[PDB]
RNA sequence: CGAGUGGCUUGCUACCUCGAUGUCGGUUCCCUCCAUCCUGCCCGUGCAGAAGCGGGCAAGGGUGAGGUUGUUCGCCUAUUAAAGGAGGUCGUGAGCUGGGUUUAGACCGUCGUGAGACAGGUCGGCUGCUAUCUACUGGGUGUGUAGGUGUCUGACAAGAACGACCGUAUAGUACGAGAGGAACUACGGUUGGUGGCCACUGGUGUACCGGUUGUUCGAGAGAGCACGUGCCGGGUAGCCACGCCACACGGGGUAAGAGCUGAACGCAUCUAAGCUCGAAACCCACUUGGAAAAGAGACACCGCCGAGGUCCCGCGUACAAGACGCGGUCGAUAGACUCGGGGUGUGCGCGUCGAGGUAACGAGACGUUAAGCCCACGAGCACUAACAGACCAA
RNA sequence: GGUCUUAAGGUAGCGUAGUACCUUGCCGCAUCAGUAGCGGCUUGCAUGAAUGGAUUAACCAGAGCUUCACUGUCCCAACGUUGGGCCCGGUGAACUGUACAUUCCAGUGCGGAGUCUGGAGACACCCAGGGGGAAGCGAAGACCCUAUGGA
RNA sequence: GCGAAAGCCAAGGCCUGUCGGGAGCAACCAACGUUAGGGAAUUCGGCAAGUUAGUCCCGUACCUUCGGAAGAAGGGAUGCC
RNA sequence: GUGGAAGUCUGUUAGAGUUGGUGUCCUACAAUACCCUCUCGUGAUCUAUGUGUAGGGGUGAAAGGCCCAUCGAGUCCGGCA
């Protein structure tokens, strides 16, 4: 699996998934992701993020 | 009306004092049935990671399916049994008869014995047959030692040696059986005792936190609302009743926690192997890098990382053995993070 | 009761107030108790996904308001692992209400549902929108 | 109607305390009783089944959460296997609380000429002390057994280390007109309790990194203070629970009870002698402590001019002193350095862009730059420090 | 009852009251459940008109109750910060002390014993702890009665 | 900055609210920070703590002695260049 | 619009007061203290100094409050052994 958020790959038996209000689905790999995201910022914009590069 | 509620904290593990070993001293071990073997093993804590797991049980809904499982890696080079202890049966129960020693020893024994320079193993096996020959012999144990310098991630060189009971066919065939692995160099390993999958007693030392609380020791309230301000936190109600007035040794009071000798039931050993698959990245965690004879225990294991952990077949299992689980992926990602 | 098929922390108290995942005309609901448990002394009776639990409707339609219920808990904030490891939390906590054969009340789930609600609830399962 | 047992209620008595034994209730924490509420094993039934009713053995474990009331009690709600009662100075204020009772202030009603009175109501109304002895929880130092190392034994001691429930198969089966509806056994899970552990989730994390407000160091850069982090955002290790792992069965002897063989009493009889079974209770099993067990233990090896130990030095798997454990150049014990593994989130400077502005100036954007800064962990590595050396000892 | 004591015989209001014994009065609201609270009823043990009655905007560190919000008050506790605590140098009290004293279980005794009686347990000394007991320390009981006491 | 307010800083004063040294510094205690999910279930009682907050715009009920109630309530905005 | 009233409001301005914590202390720092919280803060206001009222007497927006840690009759000595 891959991070929903960030990309990088979600060490097996690790993580967490938060059903959306409509039904959605998020896998997250960390804390540090989950919590960028309830901050409302874009994995995107984070430098960080292997998304973003 | 005051509602009831059991006792805090159990009342059989005490006194809870100190331990006298930091080696642990099995007080059982298992009955006589298969082949003659020794009873045990031991081994040094190093850490844990998870594995994911074929669902083994035949009963479960998931029987086949992917699964993921909480490990503690313990490090288990070979030990070697450097004598053979003999006991006989007398009207105040066990004693010590005679011994059978070797002459090849590891190179630093002496950091912890007054290894024997002189022995006569002959007269002690004499000694021993005559007392079978009598019908007086009993149970028959090997005495062991562990070679922690075969560990890096381990400090001491000093070994750790222990007592193991040896249980086997007939008293004459595990006698014999003795003898062999002594006469060698006693040298033996985990595969030589146990087989992935079956089911292990594991004893240790508990992590010791030196004096505690009640509240943290026995598990007793905290004072609750207004009381909590008022000047005590984590004090108990009272010592007691008026009569009878003395302090009963069963109420929960402060003193030594942890550093205790524990004997967890039922460990499941998942895995048997050598090298480094089990390690984790950046290493475990004040501990060190693993790459020799591992064992695999499921879930939690008494005491820190560098403590000797001894093994034993349960005595007292609730499943049947399911050998050599098929493990999918073994986690070695850092503990760091 | 069959066995959910993943470890749960009851996210829920007597005297809590979640959402009614339903259109019975109840919108919130307050747990009372929870079916087959027994606590200890000065603990708050507990409750998480897959129990019954006995409710009352807090607010809703006049002639459902005050009624006291049975029901299922469908979701819940904290936390659940399942057998892989994975935890899995929703965005809010919510119970379907049903009736002595555990059918719906309703004729229709508002939302998402755990999938472990299945191996319990069938008939509430099976008028599910949305099963993770 | 008669005979009793208990000492929880109420009353009686005035033995004990007026140079004071702190009140009610609650709370917290410990032990116990059985007249047993649930659970185990049983008997009867107006016992078809299911659900009950009544009784016997039995105190192992459990007996929970809430709404009114200071309440004890009690009423009420929903859960429950069940939500039993009672003793411990109506256990428990050198533990807490202080709502009530029961000081001084005040009001109402009633009574009184009045002061003032009223287990009538009402608002407000204080909780002292550095533990000598003893008691217990844990920690040491000595002596006794009578040189040391290592390994054991087990007299005895503690445990609830386990209690209980739901679901599935059995089975829509036995039973029953039907409605309805079991069991043995085997499985899965939950709850309470218990011990341990931190890979996973979660908390903390005034280590750390970033953002940013006010002010001061002229600006910049880089910083101090704002309570012992200014505030906000993230968070490693460790510690933790809200997280994770583990916690039988089975033997032996019994109670109630079901029977066998069997006599007194040729018959009959579960009992008198003998015997087969049979409880969550008892014993064993299992866990924990345990040579100070005065019968003060056993074994192996080393040593009595030397075995071993203490001090010393570097450190923790240990720790309030003490103790404990490891390493000490025949070395990786701690530090430095470099990697690895991690936390932040892209440094200073410079270049380009930038609403505009004559210009000065310019918040900010992009690049250089997964940058800069940082780490309580691991590895490599004798570079630094584990040197020197003292002592006790049959 | 359809007057009598003793002058009159409770009017407007208010009423289970900060006054209601019976009492958690009855009905309703509100809650899963409300000896509370509010509204109605009200024969008021023993309301009521300057011993003021009723009522009332504003005001209140005044008494009771309900809702939203909030949250470690609670479920159920954890980790952390600072000052202590612990060890070391220096300084250096007090409370309290008939004697003896390692106690425990029972009994007995002026009926609430570390010391009596019977048993059980118990090697000595020391460090830390939280306070079960010494009917612990502190105060010639402030309650109650008694005194040919006091104010 | 509304301010003789907070916070920070001068001038001036002080390190004499006058015992120190050591242990990651345990239990326990005083002050205090942060705690997931739940959210008064706690308790005589929400005691303690918390929430809210400055300024501007919009908007504001019952009742009233017409003064008030009222900052009712509720909604929006807020920096730098 | 002007004006700027009020035993008016907010307010740790100064200053006054003392509600809750039944916190800290309780051989105290203190024979009435400390901290947080809280009330008033243009008036029947607070305050310094001077001055008057004296013990069955004062003084008292009244609590039997206060009259030098002394009050249902101050303190001292005497009556008094
Ligand atoms: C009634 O029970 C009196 C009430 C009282 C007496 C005096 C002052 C105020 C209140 N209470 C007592 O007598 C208690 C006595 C305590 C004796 C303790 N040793
Ligand atoms: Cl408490
Ligand atoms: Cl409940
Ligand atoms: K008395
Ligand atoms: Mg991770
Ligand atoms: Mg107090
Ligand atoms: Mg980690
Ligand atoms: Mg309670
Ligand atoms: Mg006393
Ligand atoms: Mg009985
Ligand atoms: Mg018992
Ligand atoms: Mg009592
Ligand atoms: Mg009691
Ligand atoms: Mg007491
Ligand atoms: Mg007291
Ligand atoms: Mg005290
Ligand atoms: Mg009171
Ligand atoms: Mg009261
Ligand atoms: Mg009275
Ligand atoms: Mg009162
Ligand atoms: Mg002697
Ligand atoms: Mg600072
Ligand atoms: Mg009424
Ligand atoms: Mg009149
Ligand atoms: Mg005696
Ligand atoms: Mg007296
Ligand atoms: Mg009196
Ligand atoms: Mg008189
Ligand atoms: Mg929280
Ligand atoms: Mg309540
Ligand atoms: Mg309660
Ligand atoms: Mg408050
Ligand atoms: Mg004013
Ligand atoms: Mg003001
Ligand atoms: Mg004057
Ligand atoms: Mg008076
Ligand atoms: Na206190
Ligand atoms: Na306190
Ligand atoms: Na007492
Ligand atoms: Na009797
Ligand atoms: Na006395
Ligand atoms: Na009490
Ligand atoms: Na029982
Ligand atoms: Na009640
Ligand atoms: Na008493
Ligand atoms: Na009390
Ligand atoms: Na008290
Ligand atoms: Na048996
Ligand atoms: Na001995
Ligand atoms: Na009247
Ligand atoms: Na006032
Ligand atoms: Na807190
Ligand atoms: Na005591
Ligand atoms: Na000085
Ligand atoms: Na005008
Ligand atoms: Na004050
Ligand atoms: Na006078
Ligand atoms: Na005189």
């Amino acid at each position: 699996r891959e991070c929903d958020y960030c990309g990088t790959d979600i060490e097996p038996g690790t993580g967490t998934m938060f059903v959306h209000k409509d039904g959605a689905t998020t896998h997250f790999c960390s804390s540090k992701c989950e919590n960028n995201a309830d901050l409302g910022r874009e994995a995107r914009n984070l430098e960080w993020t292997d998304t973003a590069r | 009306p005051q509602p009831s509620r059991p006792r805090k904290g159990s009342l059989g593990f005490g006194p809870r004092k100190r331990s006298t070993s930091e080696t642990p001293r099995f007080n059982s071990w298992p009955s006589d049935d298969g082949q003659p073997g020794v009873q045990g093993f031991a081994g040094y804590k190093a850490g844990m990671t998870h594995v994911v797991l074929v669902n083994d049980e035949p009963n479960s809904p998931r029987e086949g399916m992917e699964e993921t499982v909480p490990v503690t890696v313990i490090e288990t080079p070979p030990m070697r049994a450097v004598a053979l202890r003999a006991y006989e049966d007398t009207p105040y129960g066990q004693r010590p008869l005679t011994e059978v020693w070797t002459d090849e020893f590891h190179s630093e024994l002496d950091r912890t014995l007054d290894v024997p320079e002189d022995h006569d193993p002959d007269a002690a096996e004499e000694q021993i047959r005559d007392a079978h020959e009598a019908g007086d012999l009993g149970d028959l144990r090997l005495i062991t030692h562990t070679v922690p310098d075969a560990v890096p991630s381990v400090p001491k060189k000093k070994p750790d040696v222990m007592e193991t009971r040896v249980g086997g066919g007939s008293v004459s065939d595990r006698l014999d059986h003795a003898l062999d692995i002594v006469e060698d160099g006693g040298e033996h390993a985990m595969n030589d005792i146990f087989r992935a999958g079956e089911y292990a007693d594991v004893a240790g030392v508990t992590k010791g936190k030196g004096t505690q609380g009640p509240v943290k020791r026995w598990g007793v309230q905290k004072r609750k609302g207004k009381h909590a301000r008022q000047g005590w936190r984590r004090r108990i109600g009272n010592l007691g009743p008026w009569n009878p007035s003395r302090v009963r040794s069963t109420v929960p009071q402060q003193g030594q926690t942890g550093y205790h000798q524990r004997t967890e039931l039922n460990k499941r050993l998942i895995d048997i192997g050598e090298g480094d698959e089990p390690t984790v990245d950046g290493g475990f965690v004040n501990y060190g890098e693993v790459d020799g004879p591992y064992t695999l225990v499921k879930g939690s294991v008494p005491g820190p990382d560098k403590r000797l952990v001894r093994f034993r077949p349960a005595v007292r299992p609730n499943d049947q053995p399911r050998l050599d689980p098929e493990v999918r992926y073994v986690s070695n990602e850092s503990n760091q993070g | 009761m069959e066995a959910l098929g993943a470890d749960v922390t009851q996210g829920l108290e007597k005297g809590s107030l979640i959402t009614c995942a339903d259109n019975t005309g109840a919108r919130e609901l307050k747990v009372i108790s929870v079916h087959g448990y027994s606590g200890t002394k000065n603990r708050h009776p507990k409750a998480g996904l897959g129990d019954k639990i006995t409710v009352s409707v807090t607010k809703g339609t006049p002639e459902m308001r005050r009624q006291v219920l049975e029901a299922v808990v469908v979701r819940q904030r904290k936390p659940i692992r399942r057998p892989d490891g994975t935890r899995v939390k929703f965005e809010d906590n919510a119970a379907v209400i049903v009736d002595e054969n555990e059918d719906p009340r309703g004729t229709e789930l508002k939302g998402p549902i755990a999938r472990e609600v299945a191996q319990r609830f069938g008939s509430v399962a099976s008028a599910a929108t949305m099963i993770v």
